[PDB]
C-alpha cells in the first residue's frame, strides 16, 4: 504493498 | 476523496484474474471469429483495450451480438497475440509475426502496440 | 513465449477504462443491493477482486442472477468504498469508516484490504 | 512505456 498515490 | 491509499499490485492482480476467467471460460460473453478461428472473450476487456471493440460494443445493436466476425484480411495468429496482450500486458512480438501484429493492432485501434511495432521495424531498416 | 515485451501501464489503463464503463453504465450486468442502496457493476470485475463474488458468480444458479442482495448487516458506504477500490486500486480509508470498511472486506473476502485496516487500527491503539 | 518483463 500500500502507498500514498 | 484526495486522502486515499493505493494497493500498487491491484490493477495487475485484476488483469491476472480476468485472464484466469478467460482460460476457464468463465462468464465469457462473445466469440470473435477470425477466418476459420474462434476466440472466446469478455466484451468489457475487449472494449477496455481496443478502440474498434469500444465502438462495436457501445453500438445499440452490436452490443447484443454474441459473435463478431472480423475482416477476412485479419491474421488469426496476429489477433491471438493481441488478445493475449489485452489480458496480460505482454506482447509476443517476433520477426515472423510483427507485420501481422501491426496490421491487426491498426485495425483494432491499439495505438501503443502500433507504436512499438513501428519502432522495431524502423530499427531493422 | 518467454520473448514477450510488456507495456507497464496496460493493467492500470484497463482498470481506468473499466471504471469509465461503470460510470457510464456500459455493459454493467448485475445490481448489488446493500440494504436500501443499489450499485451497478460488472460481474467479472467483482469476481476478480473478491473471493465472495468469485464463489457467487461461479455457482451454476447464481451466475445467472441480475440482482444480488448482501447481508443486511453490511454498511452501504463501506460497500461503496470497496467497490470504488475494486475499480481504481484506491481505498478511501478514514477514521469514521475504517470499522465498516474492514467488516465489509472480511465479508467480501478481500484479504489485502482487511490487512491494511488491521494495521491502521493497531497503529491507533 | 514498453519493457523487458
Ligand atoms: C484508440 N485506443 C488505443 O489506441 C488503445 C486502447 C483504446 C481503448 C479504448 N477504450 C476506451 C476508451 C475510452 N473510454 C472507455 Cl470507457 C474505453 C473503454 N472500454 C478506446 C480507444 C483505444
Ligand atoms: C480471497 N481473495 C482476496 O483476499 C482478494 C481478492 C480475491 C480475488 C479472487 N478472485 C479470483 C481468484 C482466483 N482465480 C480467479 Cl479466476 C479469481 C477471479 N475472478 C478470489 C479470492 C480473493
Ligand atoms: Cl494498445
Ligand atoms: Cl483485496
Amino acid at each position: 504493498a500500500w502507498v500514498i498515490p | 476523496a484526495d486522502s486515499c491509499i493505493q494497493f500498487t499490485r491491484h490493477a495487475s492482480d485484476v488483469l491476472l484474474n480476468l485472464n484466469r476467467l478467460r482460460s476457464r471460460d468463465i462468464l465469457t460473453d462473445v466469440v470473435i471469429v477470425v477466418s476459420r478461428e474462434q476466440f472466446r472473450a469478455h466484451k468489457t476487456v475487449l472494449m477496455a483495450c481496443s478502440g474498434l471493440f469500444y465502438s462495436i460494443f457501445t453500438d445499440q445493436l452490436k452490443c447484443n451480438l454474441s459473435v463478431i466476425n472480423l475482416d477476412p484480411e485479419i491474421n488469426p495468429e496476429g489477433f491471438c497475440i493481441l488478445l493475449d496482450f489485452m489480458y496480460t500486458s505482454r506482447l509476443n512480438l517476433r520477426e515472423g509475426n510483427i507485420m501481422a501484429v501491426m496490421a491487426t493492432a491498426m485495425y483494432l485501434q491499439m495505438e501503443h502496440v502500433v507504436d512499438t511495432c513501428r519502432k522495431f521495424i524502423k530499427a531493422s531498416e
